Formats: structure tokens, C-alpha cells, sequence
RNA sequence: GCGAUGGUUCAUUCAAAUUUCUGCCCUAUCAACUUUCGACGGCUGGGUAUUGGCCAGCCGUGGUGACAACGGGUAAGGGUUAGGGCUCGGAGAAGGAGCCUGAGAAACGGCUACUACAUCCAAGGAAGGGCAGGCGCGCAAAUUACCCAAUCCCGACACGGGGAGGUAGUGACAAUAAAUACUGAUACAGGGCUCUUUCGGGUCUUGUAAUUGGAAUGAGUACAAUUUAAAUCCCUUAACGAGGAACAAUUGGAGGGCAAGUCUGGUGCCAGCAGCCGCGGUAAUUCCAGCUCCAAUAGCGUAUAUU
């Protein structure tokens, strides 16, 4: 994307949120729209139980996922200013 | 630059209102648009219990909220918990 | 307590004797540079009130310590002749 | 290409999501908290606060106390009590924190308790550190080791590189002017709130004055009767109804609003009155502190 | 104000003095060709340790320049002025070196009594009666009617008469105190006088090494007669 | 690779190191000596230059111990290493003067203050002792396999 | 996540990373570890096997 | 009699002003240029501190240029010589216009008028024109620190005054050194490890949450003295200061083991995804009791561009 490094985004909707398997990569992608150019991409939050601080309309900064669904370019690194491993860890709590 | 039109979109709308209640004073400014934000006002609430006024000291403050339509009916709130870090 | 003085200068303009002072504390510590200046009115015949010491850096483990010490000919010489900061820290 | 670089990071980092203003032409004044644990001195920093912007030496400072700052904006300063019940009910209320820590003695529950209360509900723009009691100190090595560590556990608590004020002493009772006076230049000049959802669609207000209006033929009949309340304030959230409005008296219950009287403000600030010159004379330096001495 | 290394190299400075260095006040040498009494005093001599203690020094009457009290600690003494300080009883005197830098030397009184100034002017003054202009800029009036430009003379420094002069002579030696062969003790051998400007003299040392110096940089010492003891 | 970490991991316990930042500090310092050498020995013999750099250079590596004294050219300049350089460190020479049992101890010696160089006690183990300072290793006079006071768990068991 | 003794000092799990890989070297080649003991020869006190050629055959 | 203050002239110093020859980078899609504020003289005066077309009257015919004038482009070094280093280097004080002081200014320090902002007032009047700091989204990151104590400067003058200078504070952006343990004895178990070739071969001392014993402390706490303008740091330094449940090492990656639990598939008991969630129980539980391995280790990972 653009000429940046990490973009930012809003949390439109979860989709997958009523998936089974519980580390599901449908479970775990989030489509979100990037602020700068307006699109709408699909990016993994990085686990499942991680999902839920995830949520609808919050901004999010994502970057590259360098390795299910093979082709989702993006990944969550940070929510509202908090980064989503602090976040999955306990570090942190998520001011809203 | 999604962020300013959409910033800018927010305030045609704050510019429309505040350009539409600007008509008229008895009518849009007392009893459409209410009383607005920011001016100084006194309220009369009635039928407050006697032991307020008994307990009533000036350290600990009084808040004034207003309830929504939604916020005065009961039923079965679901909502999504989770223990502090730091309760034992 | 163990004391020597090298380059001692006389200065009779401005009327202060000038030493370079080597003392030394082995095993003690650090010298108390009041009591040097106690120390250094026998040593050279002279009042405690008209010695002025100032340097005084420890060297490296213990023991020797070099101080800078001027013996002024009267102690109104020295209140005439001295720096503000090295009379209060004398205590004049 | 690397200026290109840095200037497309900082473009992604002036983002956040498009949320509604809602503040009005002539504002309210921001609300400032005092909180912290008890015997910190959150009294005395009212009492030095309002001497610095309004000279008057205040002995029993309760309430919340208005005070012009600005031309265009005014404070007022509440002072949190010791109890939970006035933290959870001010936390979403505060515009602005003066969070409280005490100095050797170290960090606090209630400070943590407040910090993550108003985290949970809704995150201000500013919160401060103010650390005192440093004269209860005897060697400027722990002094230093001290505000270090604390304020590295205060950047872990809220976020990285906060502004955290060492105020020293206590002269003539109240605090010394030069760091209150570093203190007010941090909390004078001023940014917008944070357009939270909670305030953005609730209509509040934080009262300054109370009266019971009751007829004492009632009182004398009923000596626990249902009695009624003049409480004046400002109008802080959206508009109130004209008519039939539901309120929460936080701590009291629910009632309804049966008057509301709109009535011209005790603090003028004069944008308000002219309605470019930086200096503010001091016929402008107003105190409003109807429940204070 | 200026820097440490802006002052000129053949007054000393070290590491030490911080990193600016005093000026010379306005007087009788000039600014380049200059040894101030405070450098003389605590930079070069080290009877002192501070400016304060400098001045305490220069504002007591215990320093006197050329016979009389300086009391400015600025002061500028460049060349051959005697420096008597009766408390110390020693008279110091400014020569050069070899390499072109300043030295002292210590002299007592029958050395210390004259000063040796070579002439810059010869004119005639007003009341009709002729003045010399020494490079110490002392006017002596009514001089001896031979002594001419690039002649030097012994000044009294007690009545500041004349009391002998050296002429300007082939065979002669004499010091440089200028130019880019600065400060060498050697005899003047040749002279040329290119008419219209800079003229030159053709000096050789004791021991045989011709260079040519200009004859506003040099400075006639005498014949072979070392009037002032030049240190052994 | 295998070959770099089994030969870091080698040096790290042979002589007791920290970490392979202190193994990759002495390959520096050794590239740096040895780079020198050879450049030395770019030019032809009886250069001048190769004459008094090369005879500074054996000079002061005799002279800092790690090159033997037999051995003075700088061809064995060049066959020089690392295991020579963390041999002249303090804490190696601490335990094969035998003052400690074992590297660890003498880490532990030399940390807290136990050893002194000379004159002066030595707080840090990667100390180059250079060989004429080698046989000035002993304890201090302040500690107690030294003299002075009997120290600390033997003054908390005397009371 | 909770992490070993060994792990919170980087010198202490060096020394005992060490003392196990020079116990597997012990297990691949043959060490010296000094000569015959000061009791004499008490015979190849593990094992002689015959059929067992371990030579670089050149 | 010795000085201080003052005075005419000549010096001298500190300056300032002009002034002589040489040396700028490129270009002819720049060959004519100057006389278009006189262009080159010489005479006479004016003004200047003085010379001078510098300016005014009178006349003469010039001056530069293909050896590169003129125009255009804007990208505005010298000295000290092993080296690097070190040293020196136009216009404005809201806008034009005019004036005042002094040795030195066309100070911008003041005045006057006009123009343009803007403040107090009792509505008659009256004073005034800089930088630094924060925000510059709603989300952020180096002190509003202390002193002239050294070197230096200005004055009636040893004392009075200095926004150069020095002192301190922050800092995982880097960079430097290296703590978080060292060493024994005894008891008990019989396996530990490896591989090409694997229901096979290779090698011989390894363990344990076992029981005990020794010493060694620097982080920190800290009396002092010292350092310093006053403090801090440094160097000296008396006294405390280690048994894990602590004085509490991290960041990543790979893998095993688990239920009267849950979900999904289907020609019974199988398989898969997984599993903080189990009957009870939270002052209840003591459990894989702290699971195993690999890498870096006070550092480490991810994304994108990539090379």
C-alpha cells in the first residue's frame, strides 16, 4: 500500500464471527478500510482468543504478513494506539 | 483524503444544524433545540428524599445526567466481562 | 596523617606562602581540610586562622591526597587578599 | 525516498476514526480532577491553583470552583474525595486529570484504581503527574532515583513520555509559585476535548449550586418528606429536552427535570463579551466558587 | 575578546588559560608586536594565579613599567621596557629569541637603569626647535644633532635624556624584530636602498647564513658592545 | 552457521565468557592486529617502514604478553588468535595462578572485589594483564582471604 | 511465560550448556582424561570388542 | 612637594575611509555596449575630513569590445603546509520621507508629519509597535535547571555591572565494559548418549524437586570527609547488604502429554478440529509442580520497501 510502511484503518465488521473451528483463518481475518485511500482490505488479527479486543470502528494500524487462506496481505499490530500482543498479554488496557 | 471529507462531512452537519434552529427563538430556540450546551442553568427537581438534604455534604459532588429513552427501561443485559489483571 | 610539602614558593607581593601539599591517609578516611589547616600552623610556625587550603583531590586508592595550602602573613592579609568562596568554606 | 518514507508514517499517524465534535461556540468550562490518595494534598493544590489564577487566598475550598483562564476557554477544578463512589462517578465526567502521587512514599492503589477506572470508561486527553512530597527526602540520590522510577511506572500506567511535575515544598501553606506557575503554563494553553461517544450523545451537568426550595409548612408537617432541589450548573453534554427530561443524580436516583431556567453565566470570559490582543487584564480573572469561601 | 589561538604566537599561551585571551589596551608599542603586564605577570612569570589576584597586584604600587607605576593590568610592554618590582627586587627585560617568541630577563639596577629605543623620527617641532620619535613613541627634545632615523639610543629612564646612540652602520650587529626571519641575532653586512619603496639590508649571523630583512623590521644592538645583556 | 556457534560456544566455556559479544569484541580487536600485520607485510623487507612498524608492532605484542617472546616475526604476527588473547585475560590468569577454582570463581573473585592488579583492585575480569604485571595478582589487603576483617557471614555466625 | 533459573543469567546457562556438549563429545570420540591411574593398569575397564575396526581407512 | 581633574600643538596607539597590479564558475540561442542618473577628459568652483564627474557652469569627442566587453545562468573561499585539525570571512528593526547625539551610526536609540493596526477612558483626551515557548489530527516522546566561580568585557572606578562561558538534568538512536552466582562432601538410583542402514548397530560413568557444608558479596541502604560559586558525579570511605516462596531476564520459534468437558464427520470402540470452560469447590485447590528442545541474550521480534 501508498509509500508507507504500517496504514491505518476502521474496524468495519468482524467478518467470520460466526466461524466453528476455533483458529480459523476466516476466524481470524477482520475487514477493515484504510484510512488514506479508502479501501476496504482484509487483514488476520494474529489469534483467535486476540479477536476480542478487536472491535467495530476502532482504529487500527496494520502491516505486512511476511510467511488458510493464502493471499490476506495484512495483519493487526496495533489497536487504538495499543499494541494487539501487549493487548493479548496483559500489558495494556485499551482506552476507547 | 477519506479522513477530511469525512471530518468535513461531520461538520456541514453541525453547520446545518445551528444554521436551521437559527429561525426563530420561542419556537426552535426554547422548545425545539431544547436549552443548549455551555450556558449557565438552574433546575428544579422534584421529589428528592429528605435524607439528601440531610446528608447532604459539599466535598462529594453532584452529577446530572440524562437518560436516554433506552436508558430507563429494565431487562437482561448481556455484555462481554472479563476479570481485572491485578484482582486477586 | 603522613605530610609533605614540594614546591613551596614564596610570593612576597602578594605575601602568601605556597605550597603544593601531599598528604597522606592510609587506612583512615578522607582528611578534613579544617583540621589541615590545624595541622598547618606548627608545621610552619603560623596561626591556624591564616591557612587557606583548597584542590584537595584523593588519589586513586587511598592514601595519598594532593592539596594546594597558602599561608597569608597576617589573617587581615588573608581577608584582603582572598577569594569570597575560600573564605566562607574557612569560615571567615 | 526516505523523507518520503517518514512523511507517509507520520501521514498514517495523524489518523483516528471520524467521531462527532459536538462542542458548541461558547463552551463550557473544562472540568480539571484532583485525584489521589488521601493526605496527598489535593485541597492544597486547589487552594495554591486558584490563588495563581485568581489571587483569592480560598480557606475552605469545596465544590467546583470556575476560573476564567483564557479569553476564549475557563476551567473549573474539582477535587476528588477519598471515595471510590465520587472516583467511579468524576472518572467519566473529567476534561482534564491532575493525577496525584506521593513522592517517597511511592505509588497507590487509589492512583491505580483511577488510572484504570478511567481508562475502562472513556480516556481524556490530559492527565498529569503531579508528584509531591519531595521534601520528605534526605539524600538528592534517592530523589532522583525516586522520580525516575516513578515516573517510569507512571509511562507504563498511561502512556510514554507524559508530563509529570515535581512540585517541592511548602512555604506558606499553600505551594511554591514558580512550579505552579510551570504547572498552570502546562494546563492553561489548550486543545480541544476528545470527542467521546459517552458525552458526544449524553447531556450532563456537574452542579455548582444547590438550594432546597421547600415550603417550611411541609417541613414543619412531614420532617422526611419528598422535597424540592434548585441545583445550578452548566450545561456540559448535548442539549437538555425542553420539556419532560430524565435524570440520573448520580449517587441520589432518578428524577424529572421540572424546571429548567437559562440564564446568563457568572464567568463571562470576554469573547463573550465582545461578542486580538494576548495579555488577559485582570479585570478578567473572575471566580466563580458558589459553594467555596 | 579574542580566541586563544587568534593571539599572536609569540606571546605563550598554553593549554590552560581557557579558550580566550586578553587584549592589549591602546599605548606606546603596538597591538601584534605586544606582551600585556598580565601576561607578563601571571601567564609568562606566574607570580599570580588569577585576574583578581592580578589586579590585586597592578592597583597596590608594587609594578612599575619603565620607571614609573602601571596601574592598568592590560598594559601593553612590548620591547626592551625594564620591569622593576621592589618587592621581589628584580628588574625583568623583554629581548627575543632565536625561534620568535618573547623572553625575560632578569637584571639588577646598573642594567635596569637605561633603556635602549631605536628612533623612528627626526623632525622639527613647534617653537622652531627639532624632536625625536623613539619606537616607544618618548619624544626627546633638543636631541644630539647626528642622531638619525634607524639610530638608537640610551635613554636615562630617570631624566629621560640622551646618553649615547649607535649609528646605523654596515658592521654593525643589530636583532630582527620582524618579517619572516624573526628574531636572529646577527650583523648587519650589507644594506641596499631600492628608491621608491622597502628597502633592504643584507644580514648575516655569527656563523654564516645571508638573509635578507627589511630595514623598518630591523633593530641596531650594537657593534660588537652588548649594552644589554642578551642571556648566555 | 554450526561451525561459528560450536567454536563461539567453545571459547565461551573454555575461558568463562558472558556472551559472544566479549568473543566477537577480542576477533575485532585481532582482525584489527592482524589486518595491520598484513599490510606490513605488503611491502618488500628492509623497507623503512616495514622495519620500525613492524618492530613497534612485535614490541608492544611482546611487551602485552600474547606474543611469545621466542617467536618475533610478523609472519607469527599474522598466525596469531583468539584463544591467545582470552588467555592474557584477568580472569583466566586468575584461575591458572590458582587464587580460584574454577573460571566461574574467578568471574566471581574479580566482580566482587577480591583480586587486585598491583597497586589497585580490579573490578572488571577482562582486564589485559600484560606480562610484566602478571605476576602482581593476589588478594587484596581488605579482603578476608587477604586480612583485615573476617567478613560478612563470618561476622553474622561470630555474633 | 515462566522461564528457568538457567535462563534469567546468560553466563550460568553458557556453563552448563558447555559441560553438557563436552559430555555429548565424550559419547561420539574418545578423550585422553589422563593416562593410567596412580593404581597401575586394572585391565580395559569397559569392554574389548574385536570385530570392531575404527581406523581412517586412508 | 607629591598626585587627581582640565588644556593648545605634535606624536603614538586603537581604528575608520579611500586607493594601485594580479586572481571569480560556466556560456556566444549573448556582438556590440556606454553616451537612457555624465559616457571619457580638461578648466573653474561647491560639498566632503580629504582626492575624485562626486556635484554644478564652459567646451572638446569619447570609453570598452572576439586577447572576449556586455548580457544571461545562480548552484555566493583565504592563511597556518607530514596529515587532519585550527583560524578569518549584504538588507532591516509596522512602511516610505525628513531630522537629533557622538571621536566613531545615516544608531533605528529617539523625535515630526503621512499611511496601517491596536490599548485605557469619566468620551473632552492619552500612551504603543521584539524574540523565545506550546498546538499546528481527536493520539503525545530532550530542562520553563544553577551561577559569574574560572577565561573575557564596560564604567568616576580594587568593590559595581555582563544572555559569551562554564556547571547540572533527560537519553535502548547509537556505542563501551558486564552482574543475575562460585565450590565441596555424602546418600540413592542404573542407565545416559548416538547413528548410515532402525524391530538393527555404536560408546561408557551419568542423573536427582535427594541430604548437608563452606566461603565470595556488588546492586542497594549509607555515617562522614572531599569535589564545587553552592550542589551533584568521580576518587577515598566506617557500618549494614543472598538462599529461590528470592535482591524475582527477556524476546522469538518448534514439539509432546490431559477430562464423567465441548464441536464436527461416519457402513459400532474410529478420526479431525481443539480444549482457561470438568461433578463439587475460590481460603477450594498444591496440580507436567515449576513440560521438552532450538536461537539471540540486556536485548529481541513483526510489517513493507527491498538489496
Amino acid at each position: 500500500f501508498g509509500g508507507s510502511s504500517h496504514a491505518k484503518g476502521i474496524v468495519l465488521e468482524k467478518v467470520g464471527v460466526e466461524a466453528k473451528q476455533p483458529n480459523s483463518a476466516i476466524r481470524k481475518c477482520v475487514r477493515v478500510q484504510l484510512i488514506k485511500n479508502g479501501k476496504k482490505v482484509t487483514a488476520f488479527v494474529p489469534n483467535d482468543g486476540c479477536l476480542n479486543f478487536v472491535d467495530e470502528n476502532d482504529e487500527v494500524l496494520l502491516a505486512g504478513f511476511g510467511r488458510d487462506i493464502p493471499g490476506v496481505r495484512f495483519k493487526v499490530v496495533k489497536v487504538s494506539g495499543v499494541g494487539l500482543l501487549a493487548l493479548w498479554k496483559e500489558k495494556k488496557e485499551k482506552p476507547r | 483524503q477519506w479522513y477530511e471529507m469525512q471530518k468535513a462531512m461531520l461538520q456541514k452537519q453541525l453547520d446545518i444544524n445551528k444554521a436551521e434552529y437559527a429561525e426563530l427563538d420561542e419556537h426552535q430556540r426554547r422548545q425545539v433545540e431544547g436549552y443548549r450546551a455551555g450556558k449557565y442553568a438552574r433546575l428544579v427537581i422534584e421529589g428528592v428524599p429528605a435524607e439528601f438534604c440531610k446528608n447532604f455534604q459539599p466535598r462529594m459532588p453532584i452529577l446530572v445526567g440524562g437518560l436516554s429513552a433506552t436508558e430507563d427501561r429494565f431487562g437482561f443485559v448481556q455484555v462481554r466481562i472479563k476479570r481485572h489483571r491485578w484482582h486477586k | 596523617v603522613t605530610l609533605r610539602t614540594r614546591k613551596f614558593i614564596r610570593n612576597p607581593l602578594l605575601s602568601r606562602k605556597q605550597m603544593v601539599v601531599d598528604i597522606l591517609h592510609p587506612g583512615r578516611p578522607n582528611i578534613s581540610k579544617d583540621e589541615l589547616r590545624e595541622k598547618l600552623a606548627t608545621m610552619y610556625k603560623a596561626q591556624k586562622d591564616q591557612v587557606s587550603v583548597f584542590g584537595l583531590r584523593t588519589q586513586y586508592g587511598g592514601g595519598k591526597t594532593t592539596g594546594f595550602a597558602l599561608i597569608y602573613d597576617s589573617p587581615e592579609a588573608l581577608k584582603k587578599f582572598e577569594p569570597r568562596y575560600r573564605l566562607v568554606r574557612a569560615g571567615l | 525516498a526516505r523523507q518520503a518514507a517518514r512523511s507517509h508514517d507520520i501521514k498514517e499517524k495523524r489518523l483516528h476514526v471520524p467521531l462527532v465534535d459536538r462542542l458548541p461556540d461558547e463552551p463550557p468550562p473544562r472540568l480539571v480532577v484532583i485525584v489521589g490518595p488521601p493526605g496527598v494534598g489535593k485541597t492544597t493544590l486547589l487552594k495554591s491553583l486558584v490563588r495563581r489564577y485568581t489571587k483569592e487566598t480560598m480557606s475552605d475550598p469545596v465544590g467546583p470552583i470556575t476560573v476564567v483562564t483564557s479569553k476564549k476557554q475557563r476551567l473549573t477544578f474539582i477535587e476528588c474525595p477519598n471515595e471510590l463512589e465520587a472516583m467511579i462517578d468524576m472518572a467519566k465526567v473529567a476534561d482534564i486529570v491532575l493525577l496525584m502521587i506521593d513522592g517517597n512514599y511511592g505509588f497507590e492503589m487509589e492512583t491505580m484504581e483511577f488510572l484504570n477506572i478511567l481508562a475502562n470508561t472513556g480516556m481524556p486527553g490530559n492527565v498529569f503527574g503531579i508528584l509531591t512530597h519531595l521534601d520528605l527526602f534526605k539524600k538528592p540520590s534517592a530523589l532522583k532515583d525516586a522520580k525516575k522510577r516513578l515516573k517510569h511506572r507512571l509511562w507504563t500506567e498511561l502512556y510514554q513520555g507524559a508530563h509529570l511535575f515535581y512540585l517541592s515544598g511548602v512555604l506558606n501553606g499553600r505551594y511554591p509559585d514558580r512550579e505552579i506557575h510551570n504547572l498552570s503554563r502546562f494546563l492553561s494553553v489548550m486543545k480541544n476535548p476528545r470527542p467521546l461517544v459517552w458525552r458526544n450523545t449524553h447531556p450532563y451537568t456537574i452542579i455548582d449550586n444547590y438550594r432546597d426550595i421547600t415550603h417550611p409548612t411541609k417541613i414543619e408537617e412531614d420532617p422526611l418528606c419528598d422535597r424540592t432541589i434548585e441545583l445550578s450548573g452548566y450545561l456540559r453534554g448535548t442539549n437538555f429536552a425542553a420539556q419532560g427530561q430524565r435524570v440520573h443524580i448520580a449517587g441520589v436516583g432518578d428524577f424529572t427535570i421540572s424546571k429548567i431556567e437559562e440564564l446568563p453565566d457568572p464567568c463571562p470570559t470576554p469573547a463573550m463579551e465582545k461578542a486580538p490582543r494576548r495579555r488577559l487584564d485582570e479585570k478578567d480573572k473572575k471566580l466563580w466558587a458558589p459553594m467555596a469561601d | 575578546h579574542q580566541k586563544r589561538l587568534s593571539a599572536p604566537s609569540h606571546w605563550l599561551l598554553d593549554k590552560l588559560s581557557g579558550a580566550y585571551a586578553p587584549r592589549p589596551s591602546t599605548g606606546p608599542h603596538k597591538l601584534r608586536d605586544c606582551m600585556p603586564l598580565i601576561v607578563f605577570v601571571r601567564n609568562r612569570l606566574k607570580y599570580a594565579l588569577n585576574y583578581r589576584e592580578t589586579k590585586a597586584i597592578m592597583m597596590q604600587r608594587l609594578v612599575k613599567v619603565d620607571g614609573k607605576v602601571r596601574t592598568d593590568i592590560t598594559y601593553p610592554a612590548g620591547f626592551m621596557d625594564v620591569i622593576t618590582i621592589e618587592k621581589t627586587g628584580e628588574n625583568f627585560r623583554l629581548i627575543y629569541d632565536t625561534k620568535g617568541r618573547f623572553t625575560v630577563h632578569r637584571i639588577t639596577d646598573e642594567e635596569a637603569k637605561y633603556k635602549l629605543g631605536k628612533v623612528k623620527r627626526v623632525q622639527l617641532g613647534r617653537g622652531g626647535v627639532p624632536f625625536l620619535v623613539t619606537h616607544d613613541a618618548r619624544t626627546i627634545r633638543y636631541p644630539d644633532p647626528l642622531i638619525k632615523v634607524n639610530d638608537t639610543v640610551k635613554i636615562d629612564l630617570e631624566t629621560g635624556k640622551i646618553t649615547d646612540f649607535i649609528k646605523f652602520d654596515t658592521g654593525a650587529l643589530a636583532m630582527i624584530t620582524g618579517g619572516r626571519n624573526m628574531g636572529r641575532v646577527g650583523v648587519i653586512t650589507h644594506r641596499e636602498r631600492h628608491d621608491g619603496g622597502f628597502g633592504i639590508v643584507h644580514l648575516k649571523d655569527a656563523l654564516d647564513n645571508t638573509f635578507a630583512t627589511r630595514e623598518s623590521n630591523v633593530f641596531v644592538i650594537g657593534s660588537e658592545k652588548p649594552w644589554i645583556s642578551l642571556p648566555k | 552457521e554450526a561451525a561459528r556457534l560450536d567454536s563461539e560456544l567453545k571459547l565461551v566455556g573454555e575461558y568463562g565468557l558472558r556472551n559472544k559479544r566479549e568473543v566477537w569484541r577480542v576477533l575485532l580487536t585481532l582482525s584489527k592486529i592482524r589486518r595491520a600485520a598484513r599490510i606490513l607485510l605488503t611491502l618488500d623487507e628492509k623497507d623503512p617502514k616495514r622495519l620500525f612498524e613492524g618492530n613497534a608492532l612485535i614490541r608492544r605484542l611482546v611487551r602485552i604478553g600474547v606474543l611469545d617472546e621466542s617467536r618475533m616475526k610478523l609472519d607469527y604476527v599474522l598466525a596469531l588468535k583468539a584463544e591467545d588473547f582470552l588467555e592474557r585475560r584477568l580472569q583466566t590468569l586468575v584461575y591458572k595462578l590458582g587464587l580460584a577454582k574454577s573460571i566461574h570463581h574467578a568471574r566471581v573473585l574479580i566482580r566482587q572485589r577480591h583480586i587486585r592488579v598491583g597497586k589497585q583492585i580490579v573490578n572488571v575480569p577482562s582486564f589485559m594483564v600484560r606480562l610484566d604485571s602478571q605476576k602482581h595478582i593476589d588478594f587484596a589487603l581488605t579482603s578476608p582471604f587477604g586480612g583485615g576483617r573476617p567478613g560478612r557471614v563470618r561476622r553474622k555466625k561470630a555474633k | 511465560p515462566n522461564r528457568k533459573k538457567e535462563q534469567r543469567n546468560p553466563r550460568v546457562k553458557k556453563r552448563k550448556k558447555y559441560e553438557e556438549k563436552q559430555k555429548k563429545l565424550r559419547s561420539v570420540k574418545a578423550v585422553y582424561k589422563g593416562g593410567e591411574g596412580p593404581g597401575g593398569y586394572q585391565g580395559e575397564l569397559s569392554g574389548i570388542k574385536t570385530n570392531l575396526v575404527k581406523s581412517v581407512k586412508l
